[PDB]
């Protein structure tokens, strides 16, 4: 939908009593290489931070804005670790956070706290404004009622019965109930319309699922509950993957072939509207300059699935030194394009199909076809004077009102077309080396004096030829030649008059020395 | 000299003064008088000239004198015949006249001119005129009066009974006993009385100010004597309760007289509101409306009739009426014998509506009888009985006599456009009920897992009316058709004008829905007529469809089944 | 694209009650109205592709995508009259053709030249609509085309009466499932030849008008047109809901190496073509034309030209078998479409900076603008998940142990990046295995006994086992290790 949709806000709610402390009996082998160590294994706690942050990091690579996530660890308190402004959310940050947090304590008070703080917090925390909601809601000025609340919230905890997964549906409804019947009457909090819940129960492999799997339950017209059981280590994380490609509607990529094993990618699923569960697309040899500008009908960025893995570091490191991947389906067809435009890698989705605009009318025979003295170089040197550049700091014009940088741009296109004729037969003043200080000084704003000083130069020097009656370029007598250019001359000095007072002073310089009886 | 000569001259005498001094010849006459008291000249001429004169009371004394004294001389009966004439300016003068005689010297005037009377017609109306104008003798002369003129209209052979004698008796001579309280009659004479009442007003309203209103009103003087038309069928009915479950004699002639005339009063006011003429006709049907898939209900829109409600009221408490009346024997005895008294032809609209009583009740055998004995006796308006017939006939399962009634239903039927409903007598409305019957009957002769395909095909022609109803009826047709592969009827593309049934004929005809092979003329040829048939397409579908009816009439050989 | 689907069963062969005229078929209307839609289309539109669909009892593909209209007007008097009324399977044989010749984003406008008898049974209209719409599974209705369609059904069957009579709601639900992308066009009044043309002309100037435009730079100007006409396009359904059509004069504000820009997504490919505003050949083709100009250059240069489509949408224009060609590419509308140049609006003339970005050789190029946030594989993030990432952080580390104290600053790195890791995740069993590692790893030193090796990894042991415990001695996040001098 629009940009506050329920993926625009999700909330994590990573619970942290002493439940979460024991091992979940998947023990490592870190040990390969006399007699090894005991092998070591990760707490519930440590696997459910592993999957919730490889969430948070694809989301983040594929989603770097208008997309947050809020984590909240639940101990005795309710511990938010991050806000909803588009600064807090980075994983250092994260990282940090639950360094902070740290892990669960083992024997401080093992039953004097639960899960419910951290729901409760999480539904406190849906009300908040996001800083795209506020500007949204400022721009929408007496009409700021279009633009929803919807989130959603992931609980990853230790459940002991499915009792505790019912209460825990109950108090997140009272929650949204209450909080909603609260910001009805308040103005800095808005009203949810539609907050998804997962209710991702993790236990050590071996133990009974003594909560089991239930789909989704509207349990009110705001609130639709899904409760979600799965063994800690890799299957909670292969859950949280399943999870973070469903609630984004992401894609997966299998490009293989790739010289040195497969390698996968997480897209958005609008880069596979083209073939239409992992697709297989072919690396395909790269060319030096064959074509640069291919017909790319969207862009979307990507993120390994193994990043730390060496064919997934090996890929991305070879698209991030500059060149690009050409990717093939399964004569052969050329169906996307990896290209990293300066430090994001991106995936091109090209266009392999008939072209409805194929065989196009011929250049040669529409309007001007017929003309062979274009001025083809002369516009190319005012292309390339014209280029476009990106402005970081905000410059000031006069006072109080910054000037947009497109808008320098096109009155510098304006200002520089004011006098340009479009065949080489049609003038004369621009076929010639001694009026290119001239050309290239009266098109500017601001003259400097050494500027003003070259076009007296030129126009001596053309006072001077005129003098010497030196051939002007065919482009008709000796002197109605030099005559037409001292009158193309001033028609594009008396053009530029306003840009300041030295295109003034040496347009009197110009009226005073041309060659006019 | 004799005083006859001498009363003559003096009559001349008064005489020859009144064009000259009208007080002389009163004088005169005065004079005669009494001279001679015996004279009947001198009092006739001074009856003559008061009445001349136009002063009633000197002209009402003369006269009175005159009657007293002289009641042989026939200028008196003359006199009194004028009088009696101009009774039942002129006239003005005489009737004021008759005012100024004593009340008992026109009683007698009236008594002497009833036994000169001849012509009984004459006497009788006399009669009638004195009893009205002095109701006291009316106690000796109101039996005597109708008793006379009954025996004379039976003597003058009146093959009706509108008779002017009887219409008197019932207007005038009626009311006149039932009301006099003075005078005593007996039961079995009231039983006669309401039999000639009754008779005289259903013959005046079958074929005046209220006759319904005289017939009801002259019951329940009949009823209160031996001591709405809906609410007393109810409290009649509790009577019974308290009567016919245990001579009795006044409980049953209630039960006969009073039941027959709610009756009749509810019978007229039904076949008076359909057929309207019997007093465009509206024929009690039942339209199977659900082809193309005791109280019972007639449904009849309210715009052919806006009075509906009452008019199904009537109907519902006349057919109430006529089943408690051969419910019980002893009223049913009775019943049967008054009405065998009465003209057995039984008319034209108490049949019809014993007709559509018997339709409603539910047994359509003696229906039909019924509806047989009515042609006998007797769409445009007329043909009411071919309809009837058909609906019987199709309620017994007959399924072909109702087809031959159906065909003939059309014959005179010429426009350019189940639940027992109510229609007019107009195309619009019985052509769609004829096109039923007959689709109704082959939908049934052709649905029957039999070899037939001639019924196939008019189920097909006749689905036409009321599109796109019989979609589902023609898609089941048409797989059958599939299933058989070898549908047969020459006919086809003489009718089938539908552009829906035409194209699903030529999908048969290429590969999908099989290469069923349609044989659909009487390669190249059968498409050829198909592309004619399509431009029929816009024809009147009524009328291509009437042309089905008539001139392919040999439905009737697969109709049959 | 346009796929013109034609009905040719037995009720489009009907005469019409035309008066004063001969009777014409319905299917003789439909000839007319498409061969008058043909003239309009070859005269003034092209550049278009059209498709001729006949469709009755099943579905068939007379003509398959073409400009060349003489074939199309060929093939409209060249028809047969197969009857019975199938529309779904039509519409499943239009999604197929399109499909498999242009994709799954190029539009396609449909003109289904219908009749309105919608049919009877099976597969028509009404089963099929009331049936299949609630029902999907395998045979999905196929009406939401999977591409940006626009169904047009030119309804010939007198005014919306003869459509009103028996069913006209169908054909309006029909246009509903394609998101209302529709217009039901009745003849008005008789159907008389002027009111078919009528009907015709209103679809002409609905969906095959050319789209004109002007194109400048400055004070060059040029009287273009663009080909296809451009999409309306909206942002979202909740801030900026209504649609946003191009300017109608395309002012190109800067220009682009085109190796800066590299490959932009964008919306949809347009190609610019100049108007008049052997006659085309002498008058016109002798003046010069800004697009010719334009042209010429982009393709020499190498370049491209920045174009304001609109407040806030940009676009570009570049050049183009051999046949080149004047092209233009709609960007998505937004402030920063393209992240590698930042926001659009943000771009300035180089006369502007204090030096020249692009250098004064033209061996740099300011862009592309590298994001403010590296992703994860530009850091170095440490996942755990899988045991062989464990497993190689922790070879790693022992790897640089043996090296030490060559690789002191690696191997410091490394365990720095191990205990960073292990504090954020609450992995303190992990810490102190690699500290008897550690200590393991010292026991095996070599024989050469190197003076700094010993003491560093000792150090880095010590380090590591009293982090392991979690007191705010060194389990601090940034308390990172330092090594021994
Ligand atoms: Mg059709």
């Amino acid at each position: 939908m629009k940009i506050f949709s329920e993926s625009h806000k999700t909330v994590f709610v990573v619970d942290h009593c002493p439940y979460m402390a024991e091992s979940c009996r998947q023990h490592v082998e870190f040990d390969m290489l006399i007699i090894p160590l005991a092998p070591i294994s990760k707490s519930l706690w440590t696997c459910s931070v592993e999957s919730s942050m490889e969430y948070c990091r694809i989301m983040y690579d594929i989603f770097p804005f208008k997309k947050l996530v809020n984590f909240i660890v639940s101990d005795s308190g309710a511990h938010v670790l991050n806000s909803w402004t588009q600064e807090d959310q980075n994983l250092q940050e994260l990282m940090a956070a639950l360094a902070a947090v740290g892990p669960p304590n083992p024997r401080a008070d093992p039953e004097c706290c639960s899960i419910l703080h951290g729901l409760v917090a999480a539904v406190e925390t849906l009300c908040k404004i996001t800083e795209y909601q506020h500007e949204a809601r400022t721009l929408l000025m007496e009409n700021a009622e279009r633009v929803g609340n919807r989130g959603r919230i992931i609980c990853i905890t230790n459940a002991k019965s499915d009792s505790h997964v019912r209460m825990l549906e109950d108090c997140v409804q009272e929650t949204i109930h209450e909080h909603n019947k609260l910001a009805a009457n308040s103005d800095h909090l808005m009203q949810i319309q539609k907050c998804e819940l997962v209710l991702i129960h993790t236990y050590p492999v071996g133990e009974d699922s003594l909560v089991s799997d239930r789909s989704k339950k509207e349990l009110s017209p705001v609130l639709t509950s899904e409760v979600h059981s799965v063994r800690a280590g890799r299957h909670l994380a292969t859950k949280l993957n399943i999870l973070v490609q469903q609630h984004f509607d992401l894609a997966s990529t299998t490009i293989t072939n790739i010289p040195m094993y497969d390698v996968e990618l997480l897209h958005h699923k609008d880069a596979h509207v083209d073939f239409l569960e992992t697709i297989t697309l072919k690396w395909c040899t790269p060319r030096t300059n064959n074509i640069e500008l291919h017909y790319c009908t969207g862009a979307y960025r990507i993120s390994p699935v193994d990043v730390n893995s060496r064919p997934s570091s090996c890929l991305t490191n070879f698209l991030l030194n500059g060149r690009s991947v050409l990717l093939e389906q399964p004569s052969k067809v050329i169906s996307h394009m990896l290209s990293s435009h300066g430090g994001e890698i991106f995936l091109h989705v090209l266009s392999s199909s008939r072209s409805i605009l194929e065989d196009p009318p011929s250049i040669s025979e529409g309007c001007g076809g017929r003309v062979t003295d274009y001025r083809i170089t002369d516009f190319g040197e005012f292309m390339r004077e014209n280029r476009l550049t990106p402005f970081l700091d905000p410059r000031y014009k006069i006072d109080g009102s910054l000037e947009v940088p497109l808008e320098r741009a096109k009155d510098q296109l304006e200002k520089h077309t004011r006098y340009w004729p479009m065949i080489i037969s049609q003038t004369t003043i621009f076929n010639m080396q001694a009026v290119v200080p001239l050309a290239s000084v009266i098109v500017k704003e601001s003259l400097t004096e050494e500027d003003v000083l070259n076009c007296q130069k030129t126009i001596y020097n053309l006072v001077d030829m005129e003098r010497k009656n030196d051939p002007l370029p065919i482009s008709p007598k000796r002197d109605e030649q030099y005559r037409i250019m001292w009158n193309e001359l001033e028609t594009l000095v008396r053009a530029h008059i306003n840009n300041s007072e030295k295109h003034q002073r040496v347009l009197e310089c110009l009226m005073a020395c041309r060659s006019k009886p | 000299m004799s005083a006859q000569g001498d009363c003559e001259f003096l009559v001349q005498r008064a005489r020859e003064l009144v064009p000259q001094d009208l007080w002389a010849a009163k004088a005169w006459l005065i004079t005669a008088r009494s001279l001679y008291p015996a004279d009947f000249n001198i009092q006739y001429e001074m009856y003559t000239i008061e009445r001349n004169a136009e002063r009633t009371a000197t002209a009402g004394r003369l006269l009175y004198d005159m009657f007293v004294n002289f009641p042989d001389q026939p200028v008196v009966w003359r006199e009194i015949s004028i009088i009696t004439s101009a009774l039942r300016k002129q006239t003005q003068f005489l009737r004021s006249l008759f005012e100024t005689l004593p009340g008992r010297v026109q009683c007698e005037m009236l008594l002497k001119v009833t036994e000169q009377c001849f012509n009984t017609l004459e006497r009788s109306e006399m009669l009638l005129l004195l009893l009205r104008r002095f109701p006291e003798t009316v106690v000796q002369h109101g039996v005597g009066l109708g008793e006379a003129l009954l025996e004379a209209e039976t003597i003058e052979e009146q093959e009706s009974p509108v008779n002017c004698f009887r219409k008197l008796f019932v207007c005038d001579v009626l009311p006149l006993i039932i009301n006099n309280h003075d005078v005593r009659l007996p039961a079995n004479l009231l039983y006669k009385y309401l039999n000639k009442a009754a008779e005289f007003y259903i013959n005046y309203v079958t074929r005046i100010v209220d006759p319904w209103e005289r017939l009801f009103k002259i019951l329940n003087v009949v009823g209160m004597r031996c001591e709405s038309y809906g609410d007393i069928l109810h409290r009649m009915k509790d009577l019974c309760r308290y009567m016919n479950n245990f001579a009795h004699a006044k409980y049953k002639n209630q039960v006969v007289y009073s039941t027959m005339l709610v009756f009749f009063k509810n019978a007229f006011q039904y076949v008076n509101s359909i057929q309207p003429s019997l007093f465009v006709p509206l024929v009690l049907l039942e339209d199977v409306s659900n082809v193309y898939g005791r109280n019972r209900h007639i449904v009849v829109n309210k715009a052919e009739l806006a009075n509906s409600t009452e008019v199904l009221e009537s109907f519902k408490l006349a057919r109430e009426s006529w089943e408690l009346l051969y419910s019980l024997e002893f009223l049913d005895k009775e019943f049967t014998r008054i009405c065998l008294a009465w003209k057995t032809d039984t008319w034209l609209w108490l049949r019809i509506f014993l007709t559509d009583m018997i339709i409603y009740q539910g047994q359509y055998k003696k229906a039909i009888a019924s509806l047989h004995h009515l042609a006998a006796l007797q769409t445009l308006e007329h043909q009411r009985a071919l309809i009837q017939l058909a609906t019987c006939h199709f309620a017994l399962g007959e399924y072909r006599m109702t087809c031959e009634k159906v065909l003939d239903l059309m014959c005179y039927m010429v426009l350019p456009i189940s639940d027992l409903k109510l229609l007019p007598c107009t195309s619009k409305a019985i052509m769609p009920y004829c096109l039923h019957l007959m689709l109704a009957c082959f939908k049934l002769r052709a649905f029957t897992d039999n070899r037939d395909d001639m019924a196939l095909g008019h189920v097909i022609v006749l689905l036409q009316q009321e599109w796109p109803r019989g979609e589902n009826l023609f898609l089941k047709a048409v797989n059958k058709i599939c299933q058989q592969g070898n549908f047969q009827y020459e006919n086809f593309f003489n009718y089938v004008t539908n552009i829906d049934m035409l194209e699903e004929f030529a999908y048969l005809r290429t590969q999908e829905g099989g290469k069923i092979h349609l044989e659909l003329l009487p390669k190249e040829d059968f498409r050829l007529a198909m592309e004619r048939q399509v431009s029929r397409c816009g024809e009147n579908l009524m009328v291509v469809l009437h042309r089905f009816c008539i001139n392919e009439k040999i439905l009737l050989l697969q109709t049959l089944t | 694209p346009t796929v013109v689907v034609m009905d040719v069963s037995l009720s489009m062969t009907r005469p019409v009650s035309i008066e004063g005229s001969e009777e014409y078929q319905r299917k003789h209307l439909a000839a007319h109205g498409l061969t008058m839609l043909f003239e309009h289309m070859a005269t003034n539109y092209k550049l278009e592709f059209t498709a001729l669909v006949v469709f009755s009892s099943l579905w068939e593909l007379m003509v398959p995508f073409t400009r060349d209209y003489n074939t199309l007007q060929e093939a409209l008097s060249n028809m047969d009259d197969y009857d019975k009324t199938c529309l779904e399977s039509a519409l499943v044989g239009v999604c197929n053709i399109v499909q498999q010749e242009w994709g799954g984003a190029i539009p396609c406008q449909v003109v289904l030249v219908t009749d309105g008898c919608l049919g009877i049974g099976r597969g028509s209209l009404r089963h099929s609509l009331a049936t299949q719409n609630q029902r999907s599974e395998s045979n999905r209705f196929p009406l939401p085309f999977p591409f940006p369609s626009k169904l047009y059904i030119m309804c010939m069957a007198n005014l919306e009466e003869l459509q009103s009579t028996d069913s006209l709601e169908c054909l309006e639900r029909l246009i509903d499932l394609n998101n209302g992308e529709g217009q039901i066009f009745t003849i008005d009044g008789p159907l008389c030849l002027k009111n078919v043309q009528s009907m015709f002309g209103k679809l002409i100037d609905l969906a095959y008008t050319p789209f004109h435009a002007v194109l400048k730079c400055g004070h060059l100007t040029a009287d273009v047109q663009v080909f296809p006409r451009p999409e309306p396009f909206v942002v979202d359904e909740e801030i900026d809901p209504i649609p946003k059509v191009i300017n109608t004069d395309l002012e190109i504000v800067g220009f682009i190496d085109i190796a800066d820009i590299s490959s932009p997504p964008v919306l949809s490919r347009h190609l610019v073509l100049p108007i008049a505003l052997n006659s085309a050949n002498q008058i016109a083709g002798k003046i010069p034309n800004f697009c010719v100009l334009l042209h010429g250059s982009l393709k020499v240069e190498g370049m491209v030209a920045i174009v304001q489509l609109g407040p806030e949408w940009h676009g570009m224009l570049y050049s183009q078998k051999k046949k080149s060609n004047l092209m233009m590419s709609l960007f998505e509308p937004g402030p920063e479409p393209l992240p590698w140049l930042g926001k659009m609006a943000q771009l300035g003339p180089i006369s502007d900076a204090k030096e020249n970005p692009y250098g004064e050789d033209d061996n740099k190029s300011p862009f592309p603008l590298q994001p403010k946030n590296k992703r994860s594989y530009a850091q170095n993030v440490t996942v755990w998940i899988k045991p062989s990432g464990l497993q190689t952080d922790v070879q790693k580390i022992l790897r640089n142990a043996r090296k030490l104290p060559e690789k002191t600053q690696t191997f410091y790195k490394e365990l720095n990046r191990l205990r960073k890791a292990a504090l954020a995740f609450g992995f303190l069993d992990l810490l102190k295995g690699v500290a008897d590692m550690l200590e393991r790893e010292c026991t095996l030193l070599p024989e050469t006994a190197h003076p700094d090796a010993a003491f560093q990894l000792t150090h880095a042991a010590q380090q590591l086992k009293l982090a392991s415990t979690g007191t705010s001695e060194y389990a601090a996040y940034d308390q990172n290790i330092t090594p021994l001098h």
